[PDB]
């Protein structure tokens, strides 16, 4: 082949790395104890080490035994894998590495983590499997996984909420990581406020950036969709006006029609307490007919003076 | 602590939390969540052979004891 | 490879309390095993107390209810407590590490440590 | 997906049924040493 | 967070939940039979 | 020795083959997969019920003999 | 179930046995044939698996033959070169599993057939 | 839809150029319009 | 929804046809009176056709 991406990958690495891909957890676990020239660190065809093996076909024992072992590499990127696949177990084997638990890798910004060069979360001699912007928290908040964003802000980590290209992607990849509902649901304290007000910022920013606004419109239409099934999961009349009244003015239909949340204003939920403040004395009259709305109707175009 | 509105919010939101975790157990499923499950099965035949090949070498000392006192 | 070094090594009075501590690596989804082993001298090697990888630990007959094997969040130490503690519980405690399930045999253990010393007086 | 994950479930639990730890007689079959 | 679905969950109640999720069958029965600080009703993050 | 360009090849190369890989892993599972998978549940059930009786065989009847001896 | 094939034969001549026991494909089952040898203990001779794999006994190897028909509804046993020491009151047994070389677990269920070696 | 998926897969500016500029005359812009 | 599911259709009522066939009556007459929930009712009036 042109490319080489992994030397001759010798016996003894090359069963360790076949043993721990295909979950051979006893074998692994005697080569990790008894043999002496083997380097945990060795890497298949496609430069993946054993680490990164375990992670990504799901082997929790094999990731356990590894992460025993000292001076073992490559533990960003199988934590990134592990979050992209959704792996909680194995994310939370791998956050209790003493590369997660004595540093603040979680909690420091991505800024911060691009301008501290630890080669931490990269995947072979140069790159990283994601965009190097691109922390757990925002990763496991592309991926919609709601059990591993629990867990890193439980572990403290945060979105940044922000070449003039890698820039651009890196804003993109924060949104994203915002306007997921994984993230709006489990981050803020009012969360159709803030996937309110998000939709709007997402809108105002497709309409800036003309190249990707595709993207922008998508994440405005996922903060408008959080919004309109938090509506929906309402099963009472305190839901519903907690959700429109906010914390009786109708704040969030207003914010919503400002917005242009169509779906949520549109929502049968909305539609009622409209309806019922739209017939405000007259109850009787809701359920009348078409033809009898027209008769009153007439009736008031001929006593208008008189009501006046 | 918390007021009425936040204990209704905090309701809605798992209510929210659980509802779409439902609904990603009603996705398609995947090849990759298939072949995750092949590698389960894979590593429970190792671990269940490497028993197996512990339970017959305990079997083979008592044997070669006893042997030795016949 | 791993040195230990078991620790915990004294003397004490009959009947009273005592702690070993062994750097034994744990595993919680692994199935792997930890112990100590008493080698009393003129007896033999016995299964003084064994964890498994889910926590679940199994006793001698004889230090039933008075030992309690245990170890950290991190499983990298392993911890022995004594309590009465009498004048058979004494020995050159070995700490010993077997993979699998079967704990609770002593046979494929791994006896890597130097071992220490404990001894009671009457 | 649901579906699929009750079937890894019954995967793990078969494991844990499987592996439990039952070398308990073989420790008792050391009354040989009482040969 | 912001939000506590769920204290401190201690690890006897951690590693139980776990045995109980994952159906580790020998651990529950060995909690629910011989452990008496282990509070069946024990929650976990959701 | 590579030159620039070279390496900035290989990089966009080798992750085009992860995110190929990563989208067939996306796609749909086949029925053949399915018919993989149950395949290896049931080469493993004869792996694992295969016949090791006689390393106990062997040893009831050396504690007959050596019994009898006692 | 009940054995037959009973009857007396010279030293090294052949006989065959028969059991009706029902034996299983796919569904790991035992059959076997054990003996009982008067003075002795009981023992076993052959045994054949589920899978058709047989197992014999160090004593019986290469000299005798566990069969069955091709439904798997009769168990047959042919011996060869009958010397003295094959003499015995030859049980039929099934049990379940894959322990088909552990003697323990099989159900006899039979009144055995008798045969006998003259020297 | 393979080069567009190589185009699609850069991160940064020296890989979109790398792509484009071939080894700024944009050579493969060129090669993709008369193609 | 309980109901008009096939499930308690078919074995709750002695004539699951004639059951059906007027539940979807029902559902329908609801669907007209109820605005506001009109899809829901009548999604039900299709189940039991
Ligand atoms: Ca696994
Ligand atoms: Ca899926
Ligand atoms: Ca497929």
């Amino acid at each position: 082949p042109a490319f080489m991406f992994n030397t001759s990958l010798t016996a003894e690495e090359e069963r360790f790395l076949d043993a721990a891909e295909y979950g051979n957890i006893p074998v692994v676990r005697k080569m990790l104890e008894e043999s002496k020239t083997l380097n945990v660190n060795c890497v298949d065809y496609m430069g993946q080490n054993a680490l990164q093996l375990a992670v990504g076909n799901e082997h929790l024992e094999v990731t356990e035994l590894l992460l025993k072992k000292e001076n073992l590499a490559r533990i960003g990127d199988a934590l990134l894998l592990a979050i992209s696949k959704g792996y909680v177990r194995i994310v939370e084997a791998i956050l209790n590495h003493p590369g997660f638990a004595a540093s603040k890798r979680l909690t420091l910004s991505p800024c911060e983590q691009e301008l501290q060069d630890d080669d931490f979360y990269a995947y072979d001699e140069d790159g990283t499997r994601f965009s190097p912007d691109i922390t757990p928290i925002i990763l496991a908040a592309h991926c919609q996984k709601y059990e591993v964003v629990h867990m890193l802000l439980m572990k403290g980590a945060r979105i940044e909420r922000p070449d003039s290209f890698s820039h651009s992607r890196s804003r993109i990849n924060a949104y994203k990581g915002l306007a997921s509902p994984a993230y709006l649901s489990l981050s803020s304290e009012d969360p159709v406020l803030t996937a309110l007000e998000l939709s709007n910022e997402l809108a105002k920013l497709a309409n800036i950036e003309k190249e990707f606004k595709n993207d922008y419109r998508k994440l405005s239409m996922q903060c408008k969709d959080f919004v309109v099934g938090v509506l929906d999961l309402c099963r009472d009349s305190e839901e519903v006006e907690a959700i429109l009244n906010g914390d009786a003015s109708l704040s969030r239909v207003k914010l919503a029609i400002k917005y242009e949340v169509k779906k949520f204003v549109a929502h049968p939920n909305c539609q009622q307490q409209l309806l019922t403040i739209w017939y405000e004395n007259l109850s009787g009259l809701r359920e009348q007919t078409i033809a009898i709305k027209c008769l009153v109707v007439l009736v008031v175009a001929l006593g208008l003076p008189f009501l006046a | 602590q918390p007021t009425r509105y936040q204990q209704i919010m905090k309701r809605l939101i798992k209510r929210y939390v659980l509802k779409a975790q439902v609904d990603k157990e009603n996705d398609e499923v995947n090849e990759g969540e298939l072949k995750e499950i092949k590698q389960d099965i894979s590593s429970l035949r190792y671990e269940l052979l490497e028993d197996k090949s512990q339970a017959t070498e305990e079997l083979a000392i008592l044997i070669h004891k006893l042997s030795e006192k016949l | 490879q791993v040195q230990l070094q078991e620790s915990g090594g004294g003397s004490v009075q009959s009947g009273g309390s005592l702690r070993l501590s062994c750097a034994a690596s744990g595993y919680t989804y692994s199935r792997s095993c930890l112990g100590w082993f008493r080698q009393a001298p003129g007896k033999e090697r016995e299964r003084v107390a064994t964890i498994d990888s889910d926590g679940s630990t199994s006793y001698a007959d004889s230090v039933k209810g008075r030992f309690t094997i245990s170890q950290d969040n991190a499983k990298n130490t392993l911890y022995l407590q004594m309590n009465s503690l009498k004048s058979e519980d004494t020995a050159m405690y070995y700490c010993a590490s077997k993979y699998g399930s079967r704990c609770q045999n002593s046979l494929g253990y791994m006896y890597r440590g130097q071992g220490t010393q404990v001894t009671v007086s009457s």
